[PDB]
DNA sequence: ATCTTTCCTATTGCTTTAAAGGCAGAGGACTGTATTGATCAGTCCAAACTTCTTTCTGCATGTACATGGAAAACTGGCCAAGGCAAACACGTCCGGAATGATGGTATTTAAGAACAAACATTCCCTGGTATCAGCAAGTACAGTGCCCTGCTGACAGAG
DNA sequence: CTCTGTCAGCAGGGCACTGTACTTGCTGATACCAGGGAATGTTTGTTCTTAAATACCATCATTCCGGACGTGTTTGCCTTGGCCAGTTTTCCATGTACATGCAGAAAGAAGTTTGGACTGATCAATACAGTCCTCTGCCTTTAAAGCAATAGGAAAGAT
């Protein structure tokens, strides 16, 4: 039911293979522990104003459309899943 | 006796929907009086956008050999464009990848 | 059926038609394309709205669009969107 | 000898693989459990719709792949060719967070 | 230290008076203006009303 | 005659003899608190205002508010400000 | 007959008008129509938010010798409060300044 | 009537002074022009919108809250001006 | 022998004074000509408000230290102490501008 | 410079699945007339901008001295890239069910609209206290010359 | 040859002296902020109307949990190579300080010009009713794309 330590789940390899979209050659060994949590802060500002938005709407189920509002007030927006 | 219904589009030649711009406007909290022109005029606006993206995304599939334009041609008309790079620099599109770069220093010798 | 969700899609695949008559859209891309027409349209009506209301006018009329229009796109896209504009509200206002 | 290519050049060739392609480089149910992890500190029993979580792994990737420029641009910046975190923090920095 | 006249231990510029005890800004201004020590009835006084965190 | 400017100057000078008795406040001061305050009250209506739009409200009730208060304000700031704009709705409302 | 008119500021035990925020959500077309309960809840958050900003700058006031508040005070309080400087992070203050800060290493060293 | 050549009245002090607040302890001698061309780059972009607001109006005096307008739809929001 | 601060302290001192006050740092009027001489190109008979310049002289002052700022984070990275041009082109790129 | 090996690209056959086309209907666009309130046009004035003139310096410019920071060269070791092999857990699908989102009706609660009173807010005018400016001591810190204390390359000389 | 005494020189670091710049205290000038009075326009009270939100029910769709099988991906390990960090040197390009003159700041005045108030007017948007036809949902068809297999060319690395 519950979940603890996912964050593992982002495995070296799918950091490395996201680097190197970015054009990165190189990479050190500390980059993987500070990537993920950069990731983990990015996820939980995103979900939380998400979950906001789902909240305000009474509803219990974190529609695509308040993920993507969330987005768009970071000033990240997001085309493809609106509407 | 009414004469036969012309859409404001037919009069403005144009193919976006002048009626649903107007209606979006009004219902959109925009503004408490809506000018005969402004839709016209923005639903002009927004089909000469439309018409410059497909057409840098139809060149962007035609050189790829693909007969359907599909979201990475989307990306590669906007981003190798400046100008609407610069219109469309936050946003981020579902499925589009990068632009393929590489540093110059990172090049082999 | 469904309630009915209105979209710009038949718009844009029409424009497309006109622009080049042989290619296809994909699914993935009409939304894509959707939102886009959405995000400008919510660009150039906020702009707008703010123009109205800075000047104490009531109406949103087309020379709010026309300086929304050149405030927001850049360069050589805010003047061809100020001529394809201004082109297409003198064929309306002549009937 | 066995054949062996020389340090960088496979990384030279991942670059334009990943560059060519568009696919989600982050493997979808370890993200979403990681989701699911997050949110359940905001709110118990939080349903999740799949394109809400194919919405966040799109963003999700694509903030990391703008990350990684930055921060190659900021190791190459300092006459090196392997980024570290300090180039993270401070692509992250200037950016504004 | 406090005003030899008023007795405020917070003022914006200590001064002197004849005597050289030293005195608040606005029991000095008075003083070199009128010729006469300022009323402690005419000196303020406030209690805050709000706090936070 | 000439038209009258109205400004936040009375309410923030009043709010901070409640706060601070003895300090006072110079003009330059006052018209940046009175562009904060404007600022402020546009970002929480313009949120409120999205987010009726977003359900097919089309009231602004005090949720709206508190919901664009919980979206905007970071942490601490947020939770406070919750906690003051429930005080004040319940004190109305009993009155 | 009428009986005597309370502000619902008062009513509300706010400083901030009441009247003139929902006069201004009115007028602003942010909404068809608007709560009796939002101009309160409105009005009580900006009040706590000038409150929490004036106590800062008066304090800040206080730690240079100053009397009265000005913008120096007020660029100094909002970014030395975390939360108000990540709300505030885009904003310019005139004659605000910048905060004191040099990079450890470009200081002197010993030798 | 005509200005021709106003962008060198940024001074070199006044740059040096301006690096001085952001505590810059050593200056490249070829940080003036490029300074001077980011200069002139942001004026034109933020007088390009204020006139845009000035012409909106019918108005020929550029007023202080056209110049703030135009800062504010760029992300640099100021504060003191009748915002 | 007269007195001479080494290099470098006099500069220290300079960012002190600078980082305690807050008077604009460009001279008045040679600022205000240059305002006019951009705004003559986009319409020409224009007016100005002296806020309106205050106003465009205070945002250019910050928009100007924050760059600065920036530029000697990036200096510092690739362990200089002097801003170079490409400090400044790195900041203007990594902050999209 | 040539040979070997690896990868990439290009070409061809099957299929599959996703886009193109066709039909039903309804709700949202369109037409016409009355109402109205927002906007436009002309005049005026005052206040706020532009222009010109004089003083007065502070500040920018130019020059000279020289210091230390940027850049190049060299070294090495250690940190990361490439490849192999086993494990695993992701991917795909299939089913059960249970939870929540959508839609409809009675209703009930709350907000829009109108008109008058008056009272809170803006503008204008005055004193007086905080803030600015100048001078003088006191303090802090930088630069530098001298000295004591360590060390080390080198030479000289007893076992 | 080994090792120990004797010279001479350069390095670290401490400390006293001089000199500059910043801070603090006092007095005097001033300027701008707090307080009081006139005016106006905007808020509150009361009533009615009506429409937007609420509560209950039904229902179906769509998400969660579990299970099973295939195999692509992950992870641990080993080898080694080349990139990052440290050290040395150089020289040039910046920092500091001094002297000069020139134009920016401030004050005053005159000109002028235009932004906003006021009045009349006119015209363009909204409201309402009735008509109808364009867009979205559903279903069927076929061709563009995906997957598998093969072959040839380009590029990397070794001799
Ligand atoms: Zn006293």
């Amino acid at each position: 039911k519950v979940l603890r330590d996912n964050i593992q789940g982002i495995t070296k390899p799918a950091i490395r293979r996201l680097a190197r979209r970015g054009g990165v050659k190189r990479i050190s060994g500390l980059i993987y522990e500070e990537t993920r949590g950069v990731l983990k802060v990015f996820l939980e500002n995103v979900i939380r104003d998400a979950v906001t938005y789902t909240e305000h709407a009474k509803r219990k189920t974190v529609t695509a459309m308040d993920v993507v509002y969330a987005l768009k007030r970071q000033g990240r927006t997001l085309y493809g899943f609106g509407g | 006796a009414r004469a036969k219904a012309k859409t404001r589009s037919s009069r403005a030649g144009l193919q976006f929907p002048v009626g649903r711009v107007h209606r979006l406007l009004r219902k959109g909290n925009y503004s408490e009086r809506v000018g005969a022109g402004a839709p016209v005029y923005l639903a002009a606006v927004l089909e000469y956008l439309t018409a410059e993206i497909l057409e840098l995304a139809g060149n962007a599939a035609r050189d790829n050999k693909k007969t359907r334009i599909i979201p990475r041609h989307l990306q590669l008309a906007i981003r190798n464009d400046e100008e609407l790079n610069k219109l469309l620099g936050r946003v981020t599109i579902a499925q589009g990848g990068v632009l393929p770069n590489i540093q110059a220093v990172l090049l082999p010798k | 059926k469904r309630s009915r969700k209105e979209s710009y899609s038949i718009y844009v695949y029409k424009v497309l038609k006109q622009v080049h008559p042989d290619t296809g859209i994909s699914s993935k891309a009409m939304g894509i394309m959707n939102s886009f027409v959405n995000d400008i349209f919510e660009r150039i009506a906020g702009e707008a709205s703010r123009l109205a209301h800075y000047n104490k006018r009531s109406t949103i009329t087309s020379r709010e669009i026309q300086t929304a229009v050149r405030l927001l796109l850049p360069g050589e896209l805010a003047k061809h969107a100020v001529s394809e504009g201004t082109k297409a509200v003198t064929k309306y206002t002549s009937a | 000898k066995p054949h062996r290519y020389r340090p960088g050049t496979v990384a030279l060739r991942e670059i334009r693989r990943y560059q060519k392609s568009t696919e989600l480089l982050i493997r979808k149910l370890p993200f979403q459990r990681l989701v699911r992890e997050i949110a359940q500190d905001f709110k118990t029993d939080l349903r999740f719709q799949s394109s809400a979580v194919m919405a966040l792994q799109e963003a999700c990737e694509a903030y990391l792949v703008g990350l990684f420029e930055d921060t190659n641009l900021c190791a190459i910046h300092a006459k090196r060719v392997t980024i570290m975190p300090k180039d993270i923090q401070l692509a992250r920095r200037i950016r504004g967070e | 230290l406090s005003c030899a006249n008023c007795q405020t231990t917070t003022t914006t510029l200590w001064r002197r008076n004849a005597e050289g005890e030293p005195v608040c800004n606005a029991c000095g201004l008075y003083m070199k203006l009128h010729g006469v020590p300022r009323p402690l009835a005419m000196r303020k006084e406030g209690i805050q009303t709000r706090k936070r965190k």
